């Protein structure tokens, strides 16, 4: 050992990540004439807690009968979920919302139903996301969407007002241009623009508003308005296959899993 | 160097499903052996799952008469529910075991006098006779009856059910429903007897048992 | 002369979010279309790609003591055996304690798989008596509290001595069921025969009484962990579960 | 310089249901685009394609 | 962590290692963390080795 | 013949000079590893006896 | 019978400008779709494809003299060590002098890399005395002007003689930092702990006094060049920097 802390016993590898793939398949009797050794054990020792669990003479349940797999995050959170929604009141009211992974920020100004539970199951996060926005409402409205990383000048979060920024600062960072009559929906990546190593969801203090945020999606509109009709935008998120996960955390209690 | 061995504390013993692990254990002593009987006081095989739970069980006794019209349903019953009764030996295996998976064997024997005429139908119907055609029942695995030739038929059908195992305490719907309808009217003259019997001998095939219950 | 014609098919401008192969984006904000590599230095190497890490770890779900003022065969606590089982809470802070198995399974319509209870006792070295961990199958709604103790001997079970130097008996639950797929009925608010959530009910009987010395207490507390094996879940949803107060 | 041009042909946005090769769907609701295999255990093997 | 009970008592403790804070973690689901339990029956010495879990 | 091994009671661990021997011992668990930093945020040598 | 159908995917008619693979044009105005070859005749062969050409060339960033009327250990000038450092200007014409390193780095959100200062003196051949180029790490906002001269000996440093025939001492700055990515905070206008811009602060101490003859002046001017090595910057922006008046 590099440190020099010696002991009379041996500490083994505790809490092994991903012990089993959740497909029920074959990879005689599981228990039977052979006696169950994992029927009785000692749980205070993590060495003897590694014993195989059985109490009954068993055999195989068999092979599962769905072709797809629904036990990995790459194909469970791939189905997208809700983040936020917002409306419009007057001409060129640029909207700005951040993505904050904290559980202190209660929804609608924070994390809603599925993403609040999912962004507090694991400690650190490092990687991109999928963003699918939906435009529904009035016609002949011009718009523009762009990205802005943390640690820069940007407008006020979650407040719809006139933008103090200009076309030189918005377009030099990277943007798209569309119209609400052609397609009305955008599926766009959310790249990892962060100077720090990895963001963490559950924090408190002054580090929760600094060591959790990793991105900002902000929209400016134009050619508003026409005859009186609502103009509502939607924002969904889904995980991508480029990110990873770290240090499995205890899940959220029943008083935090709330929806909008 | 001498060492006196002591008694082991942990022991994993018991039965198939009943599983016990003790902290204070002792060596299970054993004397003698299971003795066999050479002058056999029982010449047949002992009681087992293969000879008890699969044997022909009479479930219903009706009587097909002459006054029945055409396409009149003689029998309307559940093959699975009538086998669930106290007066059979299949009650003894199904009382402790809740789940069930079985195939249906059917043999029906009737006895007409040869001075009558007419015919019957014996189809095996999954679920119910909701909107099936009476005239198109031969698509089902059936067996017909005749006053001319035969009086014994047999039908072997598999387990047709929306799920795999069966629950006895609250069924969603009956699995099979044996139907018997008048295929031809039974005519007599003067002196010929105006009754003929009907019997249904049914049994299970390929039974599985899973998940023992403490309740009856 | 250019000859490049394709007729526009159906499903034109329809947001498809059932799978991810049509939910993926078709472009990128990134300059030069960059990628993101693996950096296993500051994460400690713990990389989670699968929900098995939270489920099979034994997490506390209930609590029942073993008093000495009870009769031989008296029912102590009845347990609906499911992954949806949690009842503990805390007053300070305002929180209701959740099991790591229930949060994984509350995001699905169906579930299928075995369950492993871990009943850890904390006695002194001088307590004694035994228990009986009987498995009564069926559904969550019968009159289960009328079962005689010798009628529970027909069902599968496991005996256990309280005294000794090993506490946790890892009791595993078989899949005793009539349907292969067992539904999340807790999304609904109306009971219905045919749709269940529990494949059995656990009863810790008072198989023997509690003998003890005078200088200790007259109760032995039994914890209820919750772990699972061969677990399978599909058809996702969202439902915040409620505390089962039995 | 990108050079990717196709002129739009006729039968633009026409529901074709004469055969199934134009009546099939172009996507799926299923997560990870799953498939469905054969399970000849509870059906008794009686499979009708005709 | 070393504790010293007299063997005429009974009870148990928990010793988990938490990154950051106990903000919304479950009390009943603490065994997912690398922990070590305590008992008045068997042992009184446990050890936990965890790596550097930090945003930087 | 099966034998359930138990925890060792005696253990000689610690540091260079600080030396402790315990009568009630437990297995020291260990997860992860000491991670190195490839994009070095410090291009010089760390603090040591030879340079200080 | 033609069978050519494609369902229209998402991101229909969206201007994508994050990278250049979707920002490139799909056609050309040019007749016969022409191309443009390389002609290295009138350009002198100097072809720049990389921003390293402006950064590592030593450009003047500050100015401080070395007077003789000062005390032993008196602080002369404190320097926030960053690529964002410039203070010189000119009255005729109306212009504020910029360093070639700062213009490259003012177009980014983050920066990472080493820095090399070049302190060139212009004495006579008869001046003397020494200096101490101590590196005090941390952030840009502490009370740095309370450090004792012998407390600066714990930090890494470099001694230097003023007399001799070599002027420039190329002092290199290591990356002493807590975060691997160091942010451009000058876009914001509110201070915040956690986000920094300087990985250290330079203090040129009065390690010894100035001895000189009578027929020269009593001051030795020290220039401050600015060069860098192993430099790395990403996440572009636009920000016109302000003159740091220390």
């Amino acid at each position: 050992d590099d440190s020099g802390g010696f002991s009379t016993t041996v500490s083994t590898e505790q809490n092994v990540p991903d012990p089993q793939v959740g497909i029920t398949t074959m990879r005689m009797d599981v228990s039977g004439v052979q006696a169950p050794v994992g029927a009785i054990t000692t749980i205070e020792d993590p060495v003897l807690a590694k014993k195989v669990p059985e109490t009954f003479p068993e055999l195989k349940p068999g092979e599962s009968r769905h072709t797809s797999d629904h036990m990995s995050i790459y194909k469970f959170m791939g189905r997208s979920h809700f983040l936020c929604t917002f409306t419009f009141n007057s001409n060129n009211k640029e909207y700005t919302f951040p993505i904050t992974l904290s559980s202190t920020s209660n929804p609608p100004h924070g994390l809603p139903s599925t993403l609040r539970w999912f962004f507090n199951l694991f400690q650190l996060y490092r990687g991109p996301l999928d963003l699918t926005i939906i435009i529904t409402g009035a016609t002949d409205v011009d718009g523009m969407a762009w990205f802005t990383p943390v640690g820069l000048a940007v407008d006020t979060p979650w407040v719809e007002k006139e933008s103090a920024l200009q076309i030189d600062y918005k377009t030099a960072l990277g943007a798209v241009r569309f119209n609400t009559r052609r397609t009305g929906n955008i599926q766009i990546r959310l790249p990892w623009y962060s100077y720090l190593y990895a963001v963490s969801g559950a924090l408190d203090g002054l580090g929760d508003k600094t060591d959790s945020t990793f991105g900002l999606v902000s929209i400016q509109i134009a050619n508003y308005n026409h005859s009186d009709e609502y103009l509502s935008f939607s924002c969904y998120l889904s995980v991508t296959e480029q990110s990873e996960f770290y240090f499995p955390r205890a899940p959220l209690n029943s008083n935090a899993m709330l929806s909008t | 160097e001498q060492m006196i061995q002591s008694v082991d504390r942990t022991a994993v013993t018991g039965a198939s499903y009943f599983t016990s692990v003790d902290q204070s254990s002792v060596h299970t002593a054993e004397v003698g052996s299971h003795q066999i009987e050479p002058l056999k006081t029982s010449v047949d095989k002992p009681g087992s799952k293969k000879t008890q739970g699969e044997k022909f069980f009479l479930i219903h006794s009706a009587r097909w008469l002459t006054t029945h019209a055409l396409f009149h349903e003689v029998a309307k019953l559940d093959v699975v529910k009538l086998l669930y009764n106290e007066q059979f030996a299949v009650q003894g295996l199904l009382r402790y075991h809740t789940y069930a998976r079985f195939g249906i064997e059917i043999q029906v024997q009737i006895n007409p006098t040869p001075f009558q005429q007419g015919g019957l139908i014996c189809a095996m119907v999954p679920g119910d006779q909701s909107y099936g055609s009476i005239a198109s029942l031969t698509v089902y695995p059936h067996g017909l009856l005749n006053c001319n030739i035969n009086n014994v038929v047999r039908i072997k059908v598999p387990f047709i059910y929306t799920r795999g195992a069966y629950h006895f305490k609250d069924p969603q719907y009956p699995v099979w429903e044996l139907t018997i309808r008048v295929w031809s009217e039974l005519n007599i003259g003067t002196g010929t007897s105006a009754y003929t019997s009907l019997n249904v001998l049914a049994r299970f095939t390929d039974l599985e048992l899973h998940g023992l219950t403490p309740l009856s | 002369m250019m000859r490049n014609e394709t007729r526009v098919s159906t499903t034109e401008n329809v947001v498809n979010l059932s799978n991810y192969e049509d939910a993926r984006a078709k472009m990128s904000f990134a300059l030069d279309q960059e990628d993101w590599k693996s950096d296993p230095s500051q994460g400690g190497g713990i990389k989670i790609t699968h929900f098995t890490t939270w489920t099979s770890i034994p997490t506390l779900a209930a609590q029942f003591p073993f008093n000495a003022s009870d009769s031989v065969g008296q029912q102590i606590k009845v347990i609906p055996v499911d992954p949806y089982f949690f009842q503990m809470t805390n007053t300070n802070p305002d929180q209701k304690c959740i099991t790591a198995l229930a949060s994984i399974c509350q995001m699905f319509c169906f579930w299928r798989g075995d369950l492993v209870f871990d009943f850890q006792v904390f006695p002194t070295k001088y307590h004694s008596g035994r228990l009986l961990f009987c498995f009564v199958p069926g559904n969550e709604l019968i009159d289960v509290t009328g079962i005689t103790l010798k009628q529970a001997t027909t069902a599968p079970c496991a005996v256990m001595d309280i005294a000794g130097v090993q506490s946790t008996l890892r009791f595993r639950v078989p899949w005793i069921s009539d349907t292969p797929y067992r539904v999340n009925r807790y999304t609904k608010e109306a009971h219905q025969k045919g749709e269940y959530t529990a494949i059995g009910k656990l009863i810790v009987y008072c198989y023997n009484r509690l003998t003890s010395p005078s200088n200790v207490a007259h109760h032995v507390r039994v914890n209820v962990y919750l772990s699972a094996i061969n677990l399978e879940c599909f058809a996702p949803l969202y439902h915040a579960m409620d505390v089962t107060t039995q």
